[PDB]
């Protein structure tokens, strides 16, 4: 649901940003 | 349902795991849904899903800070359940763990906890333990009161609260800076396959007894010193949870007769005591050398106790025993018989990606400023190993503490917690680290992926897919090759002009194939055959199988008939002692280990015509010096690496170096990128190579194949058809 997808984003940005 | 096995996780990160999408749909969640994990001893933890190429169906993949609170290790199995209802947070409190707060003091919350949740949404759950990096030390913390319970997500608008002496840590979970498997580089092979070995006979010993197969009871580790043949025993037995009880041969020698025998009998009793458990002897070829070659009765009687007790390893149950040595030939013969150590991996010497590997590891705690460049560090330390990269690390964030931390520092027994986390260390502290380290490892022959590409050959592109087809056809079309009965070829021997990419191409099918490449080059046969130790040959192709899939590169092969006179020399044959046992070895070798032998010769009217008989180098190229559009192509390639103006004409300068090798097209680039730069620090005494400093570069460089080579080559060419 969109209140953990907040959560998500977070999780998927530090994941993209670490492929550096 | 809903049972997976516990596996690795790429990302450390302390709150994702991974699932294969089959298990995604059945669990009826998507990429970031909130699910939680359930463990042992009723323990719990919340993490959100994501998803990957990587992970197999039935596994799930977390890090070691989620199998820590969950009390469960690789190969277990946990239950997992979506959790959707989960809403943010109100108040936290967490204080960190005793055992990383040490020679530190000052705002924790501020240095630490704040960063770990700013816009970061963690889940978290009462009594977890995570794991902050930062200002060189690696501290955690435990959540200790929630307001909702047992878990939430702690949003930016959550109060964090942090008051209270460090807690003790208690005794069902272990420290997360203990070393585990994320801790070693380079080698990461050579650990799976180990684990394939050791985690299911120690973590579900009642499988092998309800199953008639026999586990593996002894693994030799070889490899230079500083690779982590200890550093994987020890991870091993951790991750494991089995008992570790270490031995070498210098202690154990260091006791009388009598003493030493009596104590390496004791090691093995404790093992048993305390199975599971793993034993690591290092230096094995010191506590057991050859028995032929010690006239000593205490070293040839230890030699015996050792046999005898790794063989009373069928009564003592669940006792593994790992043995390190510098030398796989180097320990007595015995004890490499089936039973005792009848299992081997090589770790040999970590390659380009796994020294930034190692690297990354050894930084893991270490704020790099913006201009660090480990990779660049990781090309620049040949010849380096474990050891090496960990002083490395070491030595530069130490002059950086000295640098600025030392102005900061107190005459008191502990720094603030700010200074440290402020600390960068700049490219210019791992350059000095760099020049003074020095490389424990320089003169054995390195194996790995090369990084050569088709892209960086200029011309040849007939030859490159003639090289898929020997290396990468007979694996990915296998049922045509039986189809029609075609034996594959073992190997290719290129012979033509000197410097028209011969090297290259065989480092190129390698890196597109993902195979380890093996470069040996004419030194290392001249080395042998001047020797006469050809013995070493042996112990090449016995990396070959082990490196598997590979490529055996032999360069030079006439390096041994050019230092034997080339042209003129003695009255004998093309047969010699080195390329004898390369033929032998290679007979003995089958086109099912994956392994193809590559050869690379500028004289082939002088090579022992016995390697291109069917069963060794049957395969023929000629690789011709490269034509206009090839030139062209070189030159462009070869120049990536300089600014060049745009009025340089590299298509005039290829048609003027109608006889000139791509050797020689290298000279031209770099002798005219040589006056660009004299002529820029001359003019403070510009910004990029200038036509003139081509032509004037065409004034001096040469063709080093003269147009009598050139017609010989030809001719031969022509004669084999
Ligand atoms: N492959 C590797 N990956 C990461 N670190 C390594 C590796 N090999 C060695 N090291 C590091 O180098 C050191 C090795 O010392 P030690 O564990 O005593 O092993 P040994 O003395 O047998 O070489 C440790 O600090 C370890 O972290
Ligand atoms: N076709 C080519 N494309 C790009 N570079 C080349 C080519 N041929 C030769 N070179 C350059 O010339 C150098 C020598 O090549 P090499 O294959 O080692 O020649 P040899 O084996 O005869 O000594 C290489 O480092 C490479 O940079």
């Amino acid at each position: 649901t969109n209140e953990a997808q907040m959560a998500a984003a977070a999780a998927l940005a530090r994941l993209e940003q670490k492929q550096s | 349902p809903n049972r997976l096995i516990v596996d690795e996780a790429i990302n450390e990160d302390n709150s994702v795991v991974s699932l294969s999408q089959p298990k995604m749909d059945e669990l009826q969640l998507f990429r970031g849904d909130t699910v939680l994990l359930k463990g042992k001893k009723r323990r719990e933890a919340v993490c959100i899903v994501l998803s990957d190429d990587t992970c197999s169906d039935e596994k799930i993949r977390m890090n070691r800070v989620v199998r820590n609170n969950l009390r469960v290790r690789l190969g277990d199995v946990i239950s997992i359940q979506p959790c959707p209802d989960v809403k943010y947070g109100k108040r936290i409190h967490v204080l960190p763990i005793d055992d990383t707060v040490e020679g530190i003091t000052g705002n924790l919350f501020e240095v630490y906890l704040k960063p770990y949740f700013l816009e970061a949404y963690r889940p978290i759950r009462k009594g977890d333990i995570f794991l902050v990096r930062g200002g060189m030390r690696a501290v955690e913390f435990k959540v200790v009161e929630t307001d909702p319970s047992p878990y939430c997500i702690v949003a930016p608008d959550t109060v964090i609260h942090c008051e209270g002496e460090p807690i003790k840590r208690e005794d069902e979970e272990e420290s997360l800076n203990e070393v585990g498997y994320d801790d070693i580089g380079g080698c990461r092979k050579q650990l799976a396959q180990i684990k394939e070995m050791v985690e299911l006979p120690l973590r579900h010993p009642a499988l092998f007894k309800a199953i008639g197969v026999k586990p593996p009871r002894g693994i030799l580790l070889y490899g230079p010193p500083g690779t982590g043949k200890t550093l994987i025993a020890r991870a091993v037995a951790n991750e494991t949870g089995a008992f570790f009880f270490l031995i070498n041969g210098p202690e154990i020698m260091s006791k009388l007769a009598g003493e030493s025998e009596s104590n390496l009998r004791k090691a093995f009793e404790e093992a048993e005591k305390n199975a599971p458990a793993i034993i690591f002897i290092d230096e094995l070829d010191a506590i057991a050398p050859k028995r032929e070659k010690t006239h000593g009765e205490v070293e040839r009687r230890i030699v015996s106790q050792l046999l005898t007790l790794m063989d009373g390893l069928k009564q003592r149950a669940h006792v593994i025993v790992m043995a390190a040595t510098n030398r796989p030939n180097s320990i007595d013969p015995a004890l490499r018989r089936f039973g005792r150590f009848d299992r081997e991996v090589d770790i040999g010497i970590p390659d380009a990606t796994g020294r930034l590997e190692i690297l990354q590891i050894h930084t893991k705690n270490m704020k790099l400023a913006d201009d660090v460049d480990l990779e660049q560090v990781a090309n620049e330390t040949h010849g380096h190993v474990g050891a090496d990269l960990a002083a490395l690390c070491s030595e530069a964030a130490l002059q950086a503490i000295r640098k600025k931390m030392d102005l900061i520092d107190l005459e008191d027994e502990t720094i603030d917690a700010e200074v440290m986390n402020s600390l960068a260390v700049t490219m210019d502290d791992f350059r000095w680290a760099l020049s003074q380290s020095n490389p424990s490892a320089l003169r054995e022959t390195v194996v790995e992926v090369p990084q050569v590409t088709w892209e960086d050959i200029g011309g040849l592109e007939d030859v490159k897919r003639e090289l898929q087809e020997l290396v990468q056809y007979p694996v990915e079309h296998p049922d045509k090759f039986l189809k029609f009965g075609m034996t594959p070829s073992k190997g290719v021997l290129f012979y033509g002009p000197p410097g028209c990419g011969k090297t290259l191409l065989a480092k190129a099918i390698a890196n597109e194939c993902q195979a380890n490449f093996i470069s040996i080059k004419g030194p290392e046969l001249l080395t042998m055959w001047f020797g006469e130790s050809e013995a070493n040959v042996r112990e090449i192709f016995d990396k070959a199988r082990q490196a598997a899939p590979c490529v055996l590169f032999f360069d030079e092969l006439d390096s041994i008939a050019k230092a034997r006179g080339g042209n003129i020399g003695d009255g004998g044959g093309a047969a010699d002692r080195v390329i004898n046992q390369i033929l032998t070895e290679m007979d003995g070798m089958s086109t099912k280990k994956n392994v193809f032998i590559i050869g690379a010769t500028n004289r082939p009217d002088i090579i022992d015509p016995a390697i291109l008989r069917p069963g060794r180098l049957d395969q023929l190229i000629y690789i011709p010096l490269p034509d206009e559009k090839s030139r062209v192509a070189i030159l462009k390639a070869n120049l990536r690496k300089s600014p060049v103006a745009k009025d340089v004409d590299l298509e005039f300068l290829a048609k003027m170096t109608n006889g000139f090798s791509g050797a020689d097209l290298t000279e031209i680039c770099q002798r005219a990128c040589k006056l660009a730069i004299r002529e820029s620090i001359e003019s403070e005494i510009v910004p990029e190579i200038r036509r003139d400093h081509f032509e004037e570069a065409m004034r001096f460089a040469r063709r080093s194949v003269s147009d009598n080579d050139i017609r010989k080559y030809e001719m031969f060419a022509q004669t084999l058809q």
